[PDB]
């Protein structure tokens, strides 16, 4: 998971 | 917004539908290229393809269960095209390229036009 | 194989797939969750969790175009993660976490499941 | 395009  | 973001969902996603396309499942549509067929979904086509998303826009084709293609072609260089679709993965070879260029104008696949554009430019 | 590889083919892909579902194009079930209704593609809903892989590989299931989610699932929380199977992107928040791990863990959404427990544990 |  990111921070997109 | 202040979503996050599942780096391999969108992989993961094809690589799913790809696994549906090869056990048959909600398969929609058969392609048929000359003496062969290719079962596909629909929505997979269209995502893909400028002439899919056209074809199965339109309010009568897109109920249609059989899709014929024009004789000019190839049925290895559509198998080739619908492989890349579902798996993002284009086995592109010497003996092969332009019947695979070609497949993709006819199919608006832009990106797979640009790539054998370059391939044949440095050959020549 | 000699395949060569288009990085943003999925995330295309994907964004187009979302595209067909808020135009409301080859949509072909409805997925009821208490009051309220949301319009999918069974292929993108199997790709994504568990349980719509379990349900429309069911054969009788497979031809429903409702399916009713159990009473105890919030539509909010399911809506998210329509968004997520849609987008990649999770809009994950204190006021909706509770209900987004437990509507993720029904679906079977198992990345999902992991990173909703991971911000639970750090907020203890 | 990438080699995989
Ligand atoms: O080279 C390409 C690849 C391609 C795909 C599509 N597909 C879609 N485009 C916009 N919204 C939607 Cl909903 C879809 Cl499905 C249209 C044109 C082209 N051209
Ligand atoms: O956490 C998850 C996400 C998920 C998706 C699916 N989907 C598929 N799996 C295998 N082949 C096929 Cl053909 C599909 Cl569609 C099954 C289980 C789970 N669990
Ligand atoms: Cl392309
Ligand atoms: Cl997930």
């Amino acid at each position: 998971w990111v921070i997109p | 917004d202040s979503c996050i973001q599942f780096t391999r969902h969108a992989s993961d996603v094809l690589l799913n539908l790809n696994r549906l396309r090869s056990r048959d499942i909600l398969t929609d549509v058969v392609i048929v290229v000359s003496r062969e067929q290719f079962r596909a979904h629909k929505t997979v086509l269209m995502a893909c393809s400028g002439l899919f998303y056209s074809i199965f826009t339109d309010q009568l084709k897109c109920n249609l269960s059989v899709i014929n293609l024009d004789p000019e072609i190839n049925p290895e260089g559509f198998c080739i095209l619908l492989d890349f679709m579902y798996t993002s993965r284009l086995n592109l070879r010497e003996g092969n390229i332009m019947a695979v260029m070609a497949t993709a104008m006819y199919l608006q696949m832009e990106h797979v036009v640009d790539t054998c554009r370059k391939f044949i430019k440095a050959s020549e």
